[PDB]
């Protein structure tokens, strides 16, 4: 940051708030700027101006160094807004609010205070933005441009299922044009260091850091960072949209950022609202989720997907912060507690979830396919010892739903297809993992020597973009896909089956539940 | 004339958020006047406050319309000589506005004939209308149980994502497209994208003929929009409707979502005024402003404005002072309780706590009276039977009991509707029920003459018509289950 | 029993915290109206 | 020449002939992507004849970038970039894309995609030159002469427990 | 380092609060004065700096009752925040906020001081994967394994021999990972100190004679509110020392993590700050972050903290416990029905939780 003049000195520390009082002459400084405070001969800490008196005293939020901070330090005025690197040179490092690299164990400048697109500078979303989760990608479409909200109570898969999805951008990102790859920005608030080190570690084993960044502000750091770290992470992102390329910046989660900006509110004595939160923590919010949006072609086209993760209390989506988000937000992914412990992960629970606008971006393939199953999940919920079609398949679908990585878009389609279309029937509930672990990674077809199709192997995962062009009911690749579908269906069931109902030996028994648990973890 | 205070200098004295104050030397000019800062200040966009209090014979408190970001003190700043004012006439018609009225629409310019102040006084009670009629909407709930009433002032009271848009969406396809008169969209503190989809539907549809007459105007002031905006969007949207209404005796349509977002901008703002908070933390003036808000909002002996407004319960407290002094104000209100939704039943309205002022038979029909009352007592003796029945159960009844509660049941289902607009989340084609056949369906049912029918036959469906079909083909496919069953044997 | 006892946590939170305000905001009240006068010192003893 | 409009009738460039110029002249594709960004962002979209010029300078392009990709895959891009037109711009590829697209599947040896192409382009354009149709068989014989068909792991035989799950 | 001995006067005395005005400036926030004036003191009275009204006023939090106290008094700066005794030295010893030996059984002798508040490890400093701490005790280390530098809450009351489980792991540690540990009462009952004190003795966890391998920092409850809310600071301080230096697996026992937020919330309303919904301080967060956030598993040694935790009036959505298990890595649940039945530990096998129950973590 580049000084000025000298503007006051440092005379109050209530925490994280200060208050300057006006130098010699009252040099003045400019409202919503940032100030320096010399600490040390060569070091300064970071301040906010929020607050100009009439008799000449500055309000200041600290945001780093407050340790170092003492009354009657000198400030200096940079004159100018909160400034911080964006562009490519960032891309697979770990940030802070304020623009500084944190040191991680082995020159374009963007203003955190730019307004949102206006009404004729957007367009309706039309690019989805896949998740790798089948029943989020089928039941919940999310398209490019798009403010999902991620609610659920503590431990129940919302950081996981976002960094997953952060993750599953890398495949895509290798293979197609640089133009249409998504970029990540993962916002950690208030979280623990432990945690910001493991996401980075699974982030790097994954090389998803040639296209992510990390801003950190971890629960021991000041209120002050933990307030304007999302802002610095949309602006980041901000520098792909204004430039025709798309973005997926995550807040993880805005709910912290509401008790830091609470805090900052209460050590200023600002009248305390519904729950002790101020009037204005719905503005906070708004003029953040604001900023994510999907421009007109006039503009480029760039895109911003947020992901907001909100925080729930004995599964209450009537909190004032979480009621405030969905106010925000173009839908919502509730992960039910219940479903978490109960072995059935993400435990998104369909029923509460919903896409406002993402039913357009959705591609062709996966929208003829989930049209059906949106139809046969609601059967087997208001179902639920006849057991009729739908009862068989909805069984069978909520099995598949059961994920821990991302899944490739060709697996998870063909296998939603297969099931939807009654290749699963005669399979058991417990085997369908197994099943579907044969039909993606192995080939019985080829194992057997009895395989017929010219082209439709699931080894060719260069036939994903060929599914997504036309869809897989195209004269194309149903005959072929339907052939390898039986094949794989009768070679399962006549070996693999027939076999596994034959098992009797206590031995032979754990070696069938650990193989079922592997592939349980494994697709 | 001029106004005697135009081009007055003033300086700024202290800036607290969206909170100006400015000292003129030769004396602070009239509350709610506009002043332009001149300063060059690094900014992006040009600088406008309102003076909303008087300190002193020379300082005034103001609030800005804009970001206050890079405002220094000792700022220059001039009077404009005069309120807030907005372009009005049929120049307006097709164009997007915001809350100083500055075409953002990125066409031609406006050329208005001239400009109002946003700020007026309420019509006075010589000039009250005294016109009841009913405003048939096609759903089957509302044109039941509350009917709306022309000319009059309509509330729809809701959570977050309880269907608020999406009424207002219907009620917008359903009446404004084959309205004779003109409509204003008042966008306050809601989704941006909301604003480009509805300018968007307008454009498909014609209502919005750029290169034709329009016959609608869109004001927005989004949440983005700083606190200041957002209390005065609402201002000027109905400075427009006004317009329209005296200058012309059009019938107007005035479509306002989301009002809460004004009461909300006005506490914002109250806070940094330095007054002392009401309950829950709201301004004290709370009543006051929506009184001076909502007055403006009737219907005269010149013309008639029908208004729609979306009332937001935060966290879903509809005790909430906001909310709650918003009742008062309105001809019709709709409740909508989240549970209803998350039963599948949309639209979630909750018959029990609606109300409507023509709901008497002066006014409507004698039969659409008897047929709502009887609906109501159903429900209620219904809702008054769930508390024995979540406990015990249902085989706990009288005989008598059970009959209510299926009768109430298949009311309950059949008050749902699919709209025109939600048929991407309901998958299934909306539906235009006429006054008529609602108020005949509806005896029929309270008669019994459709017991036999079964329950889910009334759910998701139009007029008693739909309710046959669809129970002639769950026949159907039961009659088909039940010969492959036979055939299995 | 559970949405109950769900209910009466949740009202009991919620009135603590009212009451809080409403003390709060009336001792921020009592302490506005208060007035700082002229302090008589030697101002020029400094 | 003609005027064209956007989605809210606003007026759109339509000289697309500087950047094809400037697509032809790039020795790596990934840099025909920034052109695209950049006709977008200009507000002059790209047309049929902007879509051919990036696909044939991925065809004749060493790789994505200067340093290699872990996956590139010049198909994959191709098939994006055919969706995007198709999908999100509303253009139908005409029989020139197609013919790209399997010439780049015949360049780099993936017959089995050679099939799919060659049935897609019979669908859609009258039908596919012999020459492409040729040369993929002569690429499918010599995979089949040579064993290399289909991925060796995949035909070894495996039982119940003898499942590498990993 | 340049404020050592620096002389200020006492100007406010407000209950625990207390106002020092300096003449060469007020020394940094969170440093230790000491009151030289004992004139009818039976105790030494020592200020810790909160915050600086201005350029030379600062407003301090009492660590002992301020009777006697009269305006003007002489003050004088200790050089830095509080310092609290490190090593090997203070095995088997009790200790207060002060670190000063209140057990009565002669000099500490310690080597080496350090300050109570020190940063949390960075995030270079993060362990590169997690370990579990193998406890010893079959129910824990199969289904609700410890991880090294996880917080582990430990509920259910007294009844059901929670003492002896804590003694237990302190035993446990030592002889496997051959780590010490630290025990911190936060708001205890001096009765329950004391017993908790002859427990140890008599178990030889603590041998006088011999070689101890637990710290005592207790901070009881009649102490003022400035106590209690910095002996979880001290011993966790202490605990860093063995984590850093000496590279171990230590342990951190806090008796209660509820008290603690107790403390810092009574010492919040002491200051005025506006308090948050319910009525905690607005700070809860931030206060249990800087705490929590420096128990962790660097890349010298751990600290596993077991933490017993407190649900006020049984409402676990109440912000305390709320916040708390925000920081949580484990549970431990202990029943009175189970420990009635003779199974002992009396530990709820379905109640507990822990997050490294992934195969990605353990086998
Ligand atoms: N789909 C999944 N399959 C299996 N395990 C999962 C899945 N999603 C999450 N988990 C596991 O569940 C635990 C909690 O997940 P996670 O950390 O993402 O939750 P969270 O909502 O971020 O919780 P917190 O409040 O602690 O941040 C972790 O051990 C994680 O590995
Ligand atoms: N009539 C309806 N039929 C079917 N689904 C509906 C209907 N009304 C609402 N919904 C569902 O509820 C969601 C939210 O509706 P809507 O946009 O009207 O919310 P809202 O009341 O405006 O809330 P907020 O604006 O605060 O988010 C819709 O996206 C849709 O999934
Ligand atoms: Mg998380
Ligand atoms: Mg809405």
């Amino acid at each position: 940051f580049k000084t000025t003049e000298m503007i006051g000195y440092v005379h109050s520390i209530d925490g994280t708030i200060a208050t300057l009082i006006p130098a010699p002459g009252n040099p003045g400084v400019a409202y919503n700027t940032i100030i320096q405070i010399q600490v040390s001969p060569t070091t300064f800490a970071a301040g906010l101006v929020f607050n100009l008196e009439k008799d000449g005293r500055i309000g200041i939020i600290l945001m780093d160094n407050i340790t170092e901070v003492q009354s009657g330090q000198k400030v200096m005025a940079t004159g100018q807004l909160l400034h911080i690197p964006v562009g490519a040179g960032v891309l697979g490092k770990v940030v802070n609010p304020l623009g500084h690299e944190v040191p991680v164990g082995l020159s374009t400048l963007g203003k955190v205070d730019t307004g949102a697109p206006n009404i004729v500078s957007r367009s309706p979303v039309n690019y989805n933005l896949l998740t790798g989760f089948k029943a989020v990608d089928t039941m919940i479409p999310i398209g490019r441009g798009q403010r999902e909200l991620i609610v659920g109570d503590r431990q129940t898969g919302k950081t996981s299922i976002a960094v997953s999805t952060i993750i599953n951008q890398v495949r895509i990102n290798q293979q197609i044009l640089s133009k249409n790859a998504v970029i990540s920005i993962y916002v950690s608030i208030g979280q623990r260091c432990s945690n910001v080190a493991r996401i980075h570690r699974l982030l790097q084993s994954y090389g998803a850091l040639r296209y992510t960044t990390v801003m950190a502000a971890t629960a021991a750091e000041p209120a002050g960072l933990q307030y304007l770290a999302p802002y610095a992470g949309v602006t980041m992102g901000e520098y792909f949209m204004n430039r025709g390329r798309h973005c997926l910046c995550v807040y993880d989660d805005l709910s912290k950022q509401a008790v830091a900006y609470r805090q900052i509110s209460l050590l200023l004595r600002r009248p305390p609202g519904r729950e002790a939160y101020p009037g204005d923590v719905f503005y906070l919010h708004s003029r953040l989720l604001e900023r994510a949006a999907m421009l007109s072609p006039g503009k480029g086209g760039g895109s911003v997907t947020a992901l907001p993760i909100v925080e729930t209390l004995s599964n209450d989506v009537t909190a004032y912060i979480v009621t405030n988000v969905i106010s925000i937000t173009d839908g919502q992914i509730y992960l039910d507690t219940k479903l978490f412990t109960g072995g059935q992960r993400p435990a998104v629970n369909i029923g509460l979830s919903v896409s406002r606008v993402g039913s357009s971006a959705q591609n062709a393939a996966m929208k003829g396919v989930a049209g059906k199953l949106k139809g046969i999940l609601a059967e087997y919920r208001k179902l639920a010892q006849v057991q009729t079609i739908p009862m068989i398949r909805g069984a069978r679908f909520v099995a598949l739903f059961n994920q821990k990585q991302p899944s490739y878009f060709m697996n998870a389609i063909v296998s939603l297809y297969a099931c939807l279309n009654g290749y699963l029937d005669d399979v058991k509930v417990q085997y369908v993992k197994f099943y579907e672990y044969l039909l993606v990674h192995r080939d019985l077809g080829i194992m057997y020597g009895t395989a017929k199709n010219k082209f439709f192997y699931m080894y060719v995962q260069e036939l994903n973009y060929l599914i997504r062009f036309f869809t897989l009911n195209s004269p194309i690749l149903h005959g072929e896909l339907e052939e390898m579908l039986k094949q794989h269906t009768h070679l399962f069931l006549q070996h693999y089956q027939s076999k596994m109902n034959a098992i009797k030996s206590e031995k032979d028994v754990k070696a069938l539940k650990n193989l079922l648990y592997s592939c349980k973890r494994a697709v | 004339p001029v106004a005697d205070h135009k081009g007055r200098v003033g300086h700024v004295s202290q800036v607290i958020g969206a909170v100006v104050d400015v000292h003129f030397a030769d004396g602070v000019p009239p509350v709610l006047t506009a002043l332009d800062v001149v300063d060059k200040l690094g900014r992006d966009e040009p600088l406008t406050l309102e003076i909303v209090q008087h300190l002193d014979a020379h300082t005034g408190r103001c609030i800005a319309m804009q970001t206050t970001d890079l405002l220094k003190l000792k700022a220059k700043v001039v009077s404009t000589g005069g309120n807030i004012s907005v372009p009005v006439g049929r120049e307006t018609l097709g164009r997007i506005f915001n809350v100083l009225g500055d075409a953002i629409d990125q066409r031609g310019p406006v050329g208005e004939k001239l400009r109002m102040p946003i700020h007026a006084v309420a019509p006075k009670l010589a000039d009250q209308a005294a016109e009841d009629a009913v405003l048939t909407t096609g759903i089957k709930v509302i044109d039941l149980i509350l009917p709306y009433c022309k000319g009059g002032k309509i509330g729809l009271f809701g959570g977050a994502g309880v269907g608020k848009t999406v009424i207002i969406m219907e009620l917008i396809n359903n009446v404004a497209k084959g309205h004779g008169g003109f409509s204003v969209f008042a966008g306050v503190g809601e989704r941006t994208r909301e604003g480009t989809d509805l300018y968007l539907e307008m454009m498909q549809s014609k209502v919005i003929d750029l290169k034709g007459e329009s016959k609608c105007v869109l004001v927005y002031g989004q949440m983005n929009e700083p606190p200041g905006a957002r209390a005065r969007v609402a201002q000027s949207a109905l400075t427009m409707a006004e317009y329209f209404r005296d200058v012309e005796g059009q019938d107007v349509l005035l479509f306002i979502d989301n009002i809460f977002r004004f009461t909300q901008a006005n506490s914002e703002v109250s806070a940094l005024l330095g007054r002392i908070p009401a309950a829950v933390g709201y301004q004290p003036t709370l009543a006051e402003d929506l009184g001076q808000l909502q007055e403006r909002i009737t219907s005269t002996t010149k013309g008639s404005i029908t208004s729609v407004q979306a009332v937001y319960v935060p966290a879903d407290d509809i005790t909430d002072p906001a909310p709650a002094t918003t009742f008062s104000h309105l001809d019709a209100t709709t409740v909508l309780d989240r549970a209803v939704a998350e039963s599948g039943i949309y639209p979630a309205v909750n018959p029990l706590e609606c109300a409507s002022r023509i709901m008497d038979p002066d006014v409507i029909s004698v039969d659409h009276y008897n047929v709502a009352q009887d609906v109501v007592q159903m429900l209620t003796k219904y809702r008054e039977l769930q508390d024995i029945i979540a406990v015990l159960g249902i085989d706990e009844l009288s005989e008598e009991d059970k009959l209510i509660v299926d009768r109430a049941r298949k009311l309950v289902k059949f008050l749902s509707q699919p709209f025109q607009v939600a048929e991407v989340f309901t998958g299934m084609t909306g539906h235009y029920v006429q006054l008529d056949d609602t108020i005949d369906s509806f005896s029929g049912l309270l008669m019994g003459t459709y017991d036999q029918v079964p329950e889910m036959a009334f759910y998701m469906v139009g007029g008693i018509n739909s309710v046959l079909e669809k129970a002639k083909k769950m026949a159907e496919e039961a009659a088909e289950l039940e010969k492959m069953r036979r055939a299995r044997v | 029993q559970q949405r109950t006892s769900s209910l009466y946590n949740k009202t009991r939170q919620f009135g603590i915290t009212a009451a809080l305000i409403e003390i709060l905001s009336a001792m921020s009240s009592l302490e506005g109206n208060a007035m700082k006068g002229v302090r008589r010192n030697k101002f020029w003893e400094g | 020449a003609a005027k064209k409009y956007d989605l809210f009738g606003y007026e759109v460039d339509t000289n697309t002939a500087p950047w094809i110029e400037k697509i032809k002249k790039c020795k790596y594709y990934d840099e025909a992507g920034e052109v695209l960004v950049n006709m977008n962002v200009s507000n002059c979209p790209p047309d049929i004849a902007t879509y051919n010029a990036t696909l044939q300078c991925i065809y004749q392009s060493p790789s994505k970038q200067s340093t290699p990709v872990d996956n590139e895959s010049k198909f994959c891009a191709m098939m994006d970039l055919l969706e995007e037109m198709q999908h999100r711009n509303r253009l139908k590829p005409n029989e020139e894309s197609w013919t790209w697209v399997m010439k780049e599947c015949v360049k780099s040896g993936q017959f089995r995609l050679g099939y799919c192409i060659q049935q897609v382009m019979e669908t859609e354009c009258k039908g596919c030159p012999a020459d492409l149709v040729k040369a993929n068989e002569a690429n499918a014989q010599k995979a089949k002469t040579e064993g290399k068909e289909h991925p060796g792991h995949l035909s070894q035989q495996a039982g119940l427990f003898d499942v590498k799950v990993e």
